[PDB]
């Protein structure tokens, strides 16, 4: 049923899908310095507490980079959901930014930096609750991405 | 939280139209995922109906493409199955059902599925049975004769519930005339007898009949 | 695309190992889901893209193939295995299913216990008399009842009933009942159901005379 | 064999998929290198210069050098098994000298946070091996691309 | 299977003019063409690709659209350096049919020829053959009158012309003429000249030279 | 830079087989890309001959596949074509070029070419050619030349002072004679008050016949 075309549907789809991916890593990687690298480089381990105010801004950087990524996502079909991370992801980007009264300082504390970034322990007052929501933004956004390059193949093999 | 939940008459005319309807909880039809309608006969295996994605594209069983059609309430989250010129060979347990990419990104599997609900395509008349003790004659056994009922299905008890150890309800019997029956015995120690009372509880719900019956040698 | 699955029936003990077969008719690929159902409830999804175990399916279910040929494995047998179980295609629509296997639990052989119940004199009252000829916990499955009356088998007026494996003991139960017009009923005097099974040595006849007690 | 075509494709689909997902690690590592190497938040810009303190920088981008040689050691395909060995060793390789020059990687000097974790600085002493297993994974990169438009080729031939 | 048809094959505009090439398919390509620039005695240089996507290095005054069967090819304020073959070509499927060509053509202001004429060398007519040349430089349009004329003579059939493609910079010609003579009928003769006849030329201008 | 260069004869009898080779530098044929060979006759379009991917893939023209063969040198980073009974309809600049994905994903465009190659095919003999002076006339802006003549097959270069001569240059395309073999001439302005004091010297070079020529163009006396 029109190869031809279908395979240009299965591209399409294909590099929308890719493009949040891209997206969606860049957040595991602001996951990963948040349970594996806040407040802790030595011969083995690859414990030092109260300064993380580097591994801050970092990350703030990172989330700028998925907001200037997420603006370049243009879908005519995924717009309900694109624009829905897109003002996550400014939420997010503004709370960090809004409060540097404990952000930009060079030793923000454990509890400060698992506070902003770390969305696993249970204190989430500034920071990682809008880190939450833009997760789950690009998960309903990546999930749409993905099911429209499955429909766009599920076209191949229609009767 | 991914709930689904038939609905609508279990009973249709020959040559009427059959009408389900499929409430969803816990998931929005609008957002994703296709969402299908099964069928199953008594005692034989299953049948895809139809599908439909949010986006408009539904797909029907080339079977029944000219009689099936699927409609889509996003504003209710629920979606509604039609079968019109229906035979005996449409009566069936019918299931709504959501399938999912899971882990890969082609196919879709079906993943949730609803209770189902049972329609039956027969010209016979709603009627509640008509029930007879199997009277008694160390362990000795009686039971209930649900008999000429329609449609299924018969909820059997026994002393409202307090006898459950024992209790065999045989599944029902569609007889020539068009009508079910089945028949629930129960083993219990012939020295119960004339000593505890047995009452077998019939429900037909599908007449508002309820009957209680004694059963004594 | 049509699928054909082998064998219908299964019979294991717990502990057992089982495979099924679900043979395509063109090719499918890896399309290919498993399914688990149990009587009144609907099909549970085990495997798909016919390796692999969906969310909380345990290990001992595994399944393999690609194109044509299907397989599902069940190592080291558990009671809640005991159920029906479909394949299914995904590659294209209708999503044609296996016409299903039922594996039911391997037991000892056990004898029924034979009943026969009279028609009651309510029932005999609307014109219509029932006798009833139960056989109780038995295994396995397979019993052959007949219906005689005044030592003439009768043929086209019984119909049988089997309950679902006792999920605690493994074994049957069944029930026939010869239904007659209560003219026809009166004219005979003996109503004797006999049962035929591997665990009896000889056919078993339960009778009643007609109006005796 | 419409159908054998759709597994190939989608096959091609996620190993590419996965691909890029080292290789988005990689630019959020470029991006912290080129963007908060001795940085803090401010209010106007976001960002202001904070000089030589930068000891939890390279702690966070060592967790995902970490990361990322969890996603090459779980790529698995016959066909690219030659640049996926080859990205392996070289993510291998970029977290043991990380590890390695530990005496002067809490704040290290922007001097040497440049030096370590920025591809573009002149020295890279401590930044040179994080050029060989981007180019790695660009080589990956591309591979996979063409494997998934070689499976499309194949939709559309006579 | 699939034929790509182009329109038109011969297209002349001016510096600053626009210009639009169209490409048929027979049948559906989807977006899967792209659009190519051969100058004379170069290979094919890529403009555009997935049929509206510039090439990186290509001036944005280079644009394409279209998906299907209609494709277009539309080059703005047009530069003397555009002068080229222009072909489409479908890339959904092999063999990747390319479009016949169109050729393109900058217009200029008029540019008079200067002309000149050669003599054969001592060289050449000891061995048989004169080999007279003319020479038209750096002249626009393309069409010239050449005559060869000995001892006013108006000569034909022993004469061949040779035309540079367009100058890339200044968008002008330039023409050759060889009149060919043996050496016996070469020095039968004393007055060899070539007359021209141009757009840029008020009058017809005339190079000539004796045997001494 | 990525650079591909085909080599091979320019002169196949008829009824013979084609043989050229691209060589492949700033880039591996086993790493990636799809490579193909490309043809354009004299004057007329461009017909794409066949293509290979280092998986072992190898595409051809249905039109000319019962007599084309491509092989792959990886070792050396080189591939080959091979046309065999071929006619005059096969007389063409051969070119051997690379397919990409660019900034998309299918299907693959060709981004980079070779300079090309051009086979004649006919049963005449290699003849390399005659220069001769195109004398400036003792008569501002002054125009001398040279004149290659006789020669097959094509091409011919033509340079000037080796090369330290190129503003002014005019080589113009050759010509078919009536005797089968070809006429070019290459002239060049030079200012008047030149002549006399500044060597002018063209150079020809004709590598079917292994012909280099120098010749001083000077004015007559």
């Amino acid at each position: 049923p029109n190869l031809t075309e279908i395979s240009k549907k299965i591209t399409d789809s294909n590099a929308v899908l890719l493009a949040v991916k891209e997206v969606e890593a860049l957040l595991s990687s602001i996951d990963e310095i948040a349970a594996k690298a806040i407040g802790k480089i030595h011969q083995n381990n690859g414990t030092e507490n109260n300064h993380n105010g580097s591994l801050l801004a970092g990350a703030y950087a990172i989330s700028t980079l998925i907001k200037q990524k997420l603006d370049g996502l243009k879908n005519e079909g995924l717009k309900e959901k694109i624009d829905a991370a897109k003002k996550c992801s400014e939420t997010f980007t503004n709370k960090l930014k809004e409060k540097h009264t404990d952000l930009g300082k060079e030793g923000v504390t454990d509890a400060d930096a698992k506070e902003a970034i770390l969305k696993t322990n249970g204190t989430k007052t500034k920071g990682a609750e809008e880190l939450g929501k833009l997760f789950e933004s690009v998960e309903v956004l990546s999930k749409a991405a993905k099911e429209m390059l499955a429909n766009s193949v599920k076209e191949l093999t229609s009767p | 939280q991914v709930q689904l939940q038939e609905s609508g008459p279990g009973l249709v005319k020959p040559s009427g139209t059959l009408s389900l309807t499929c409430t969803v909880s816990g998931a929005s039809i609008s957002v994703g995922n296709w969402w299908s309608w099964v069928r199953q006969p008594p005692g034989k295996g299953l049948e895809w109906i139809g599908e439909f994605y949010h986006s408009g594209k539904t797909n029907y069983n080339p079977s029944l493409k000219s009689r099936v059609t699927i409609s889509v309430d996003k504003s209710k989250n629920q979606f509604s199955l039609k079968l019109s010129s229906v035979t005996a060979a449409d009566t069936a347990v019918y299931y709504c059902a959501r399938s999912d990419l899971l882990t890969g990104y082609f196919p879709y599997y079906f993943d949730y599925w609803g209770q189902g609900t049972l329609v039956t395509v027969s010209s016979a008349s709603t009627k509640g049975p008509s029930v007879f003790p199997l009277a008694p004659s160390g362990t000795a056994a009686l039971g209930c004769l649900v008999k000429d009922y329609f449609p299924e299905p018969v909820t059997v008890s026994w002393n409202s519930g307090a006898l459950t150890s024992g209790v065999h309800t045989f599944p029902a019997v569609l007889q020539s005339s068009g009508l079910y029956s089945l028949s629930s015995v129960v083993t219990v120690p012939s020295s119960s007898l004339g000593t505890q009372t047995y009452i077998c509880n019939v429900n037909h719900k599908p007449s508002n009949t309820k009957v209680d019956k004694r059963v004594e040698p | 695309i049509q699928l054909t699955q082998s064998p219908s029936f299964l019979s294991a003990s717990v502990g057992d190992r089982v495979t099924i077969t679900c043979r395509a008719s063109q090719g499918i690929s890896s399309y290919l889901a498993w399914y688990q159902q149990k009587p009144g409830k609907a099909p549970k999804l085990l495997i798909y893209a016919a390796s692999t175990l969906q969310s909380g399916v345990p290990s001992r279910f595994s399944g393999s193939g690609s194109g044509t040929e299907f397989t599902l494995t069940i190592s080291s047998l558990q009671p809640e295995d005991f159920a029906t179980y479909y394949c299914q295609r995904l590659n294209s629509y209708p999503y044609t299913f296996g016409q299903g296997t039922k594996l039911e639990i391997k037991r000892t052989v056990a004898a029924p216990s034979v009943f026969i119940f009279p028609p009651s004199d309510e029932q005999l009252k609307s014109g219509t008399a029932s006798v009833v000829c139960l056989l109780n916990n038995f295994y396995p499955r397979e019993a052959k009842v007949q219906w005689k009356v005044d030592n003439a088998l009768q043929s086209g007026n019984s119909q049988e009933s089997v309950t679902e494996q006792d999920s605690k003991d493994s074994t049957y139960s069944l029930s026939s009942t010869l239904t007659l017009s209560k003219a026809d009923y009166e004219k005979h005097k003996v109503y004797a159901c006999e049962v035929t099974h591997q665990g009896l040595s000889s056919p078993v006849t339960k009778s009643f005379n007609r109006g005796e007690c």
